[PDB]
Formats: structure tokens, C-alpha cells, sequence
């Protein structure tokens, strides 16, 4: 039962949203820190359950330029392929 | 055992698939394996993940309508996961990552 969670107000780049995925989700040092770095850490490496908890998404969405999206977008691809994964968007 | 980067490749341009000592993600499941355990090489000893569909999802390796790209690991012995990656696609082109897909150098 891994838990992560993200406040999307203090997310000011990709970069940031990357560095916090590594933290929130024990990601290995090596992390590519880009959308097939994540696939793979979701699909080989992260602990389920899963929990991400994406507060002021909305906010973070702005400050990436819809890098955002395309993040959100591997967890739930993730998630259609069978990680134990709950999204919340809050 | 074949897990390097020059003998993989190798072996997919003339076999058209990967050696034996790999099972895709889901096959590996299905022995037991728990990525976050780092149990592959205890549940299926001498194998290493590969065979999956690669989404090439940043865009970074040449894409064309009818290709699919697959990846597998390399280097791979036991314990968790590395970040050394072996690309190969449907028409036969071969890349490598050491560096987690941040990026990628043509081999073949």
C-alpha cells in the first residue's frame, strides 16, 4: 500500500513534477525522469497498491505546459494495463 | 545466458526474436515476480524482462505507420532492475539506453 501525493500549486516544471514522481513513488536513483522512464517504473519497479493523490492539478497543468496531461496520461495507461493504481484528482 | 547489448542485437537481426533467457512482464508476473521484491532471478532464475511493446512515448526513436517497437533489458542478472535497455523494431532497427531512455544510441 504505496501512497504518493503531489500539490500541483508548488509545481513549477516538468523537472519538478519528475523529481517529486521520484521521491513520492522511491523511484531508483537512475530515474530517466521522462514519460518511457515512468512507464517502466510503474510497470517494473513501484510498489502496489498504489495511491497518487494529485492536488491542484489543474495549477501544475499550467506551469508544464500540458506535460501535466501526458503524465497523467502513463499512470492511467498504466492502470488500463493492470497496475493496481487509484487515481485521485483533486 | 545471452544478455549483452552486441549479442542480443545480434541475435535479433538473425533469429527475428529475442534469446530464451527472456519473459515479458506478465509472464514474469505469472511466476511470482514482484518488481518491487527484486525476485525475477528467485522466481525465474537466468531470465530478465524483455519482448514488451515499447510506446516510444517522448518520441525519441524513429517512428513510421506499421512500425512497433519492443524493449528489453540488458545487463540484467538479479536483484531490482537496471536502467540498460536494448530497442528493437518491427522492421529490424536497433537502439540502446544506459541511462534510463533519456537517450538512445543506434546500434544496428
Amino acid at each position: 500500500m504505496k501512497k504518493a501525493v503531489i500539490n500541483g500549486e508548488q509545481i513549477r516544471s516538468i523537472s519538478d513534477l519528475h523529481q517529486t514522481l521520484k521521491k513520492e513513488l522511491a523511484l531508483p536513483e537512475y530515474y530517466g525522469e521522462n514519460l518511457d522512464a515512468l512507464w517502466d517504473a510503474l510497470t517494473g519497479w513501484v510498489e502496489y497498491p498504489l495511491v497518487l493523490e494529485w492536488r491542484q492539478f489543474e495549477q501544475s497543468k499550467q506551469l508544464t505546459e500540458n506535460g501535466a496531461e501526458s503524465v497523467l496520461q502513463v499512470f492511467r495507461e498504466a492502470k488500463a494495463a493492470g497496475a493496481d493504481i487509484t487515481i485521485i484528482l483533486s | 545466458v545471452i544478455n549483452t547489448f552486441d549479442g542480443v542485437a545480434d541475435y535479433l537481426q538473425t533469429y527475428h526474436k529475442l534469446p530464451d533467457n527472456y519473459i515479458t512482464k506478465s509472464e514474469a508476473q505469472a511466476l511470482g515476480w514482484v518488481a518491487s521484491k527484486g525476485n525475477l532471478a528467485d522466481v525465474a532464475p537466468g531470465k530478465s524482462i524483455g519482448g514488451d511493446i515499447f510506446s516510444n512515448r517522448e518520441g525519441k526513436l524513429p517512428g513510421k505507420s506499421g512500425r512497433t517497437w519492443r524493449e528489453a533489458d540488458i545487463n540484467y542478472t538479479s536483484g531490482f532492475r537496471n536502467s540498460d535497455r536494448i530497442l528493437y523494431s518491427s522492421d529490424w532497427l536497433i537502439y540502446k539506453t544506459t541511462d534510463h531512455y533519456q537517450t538512445f544510441t543506434k546500434i544496428r
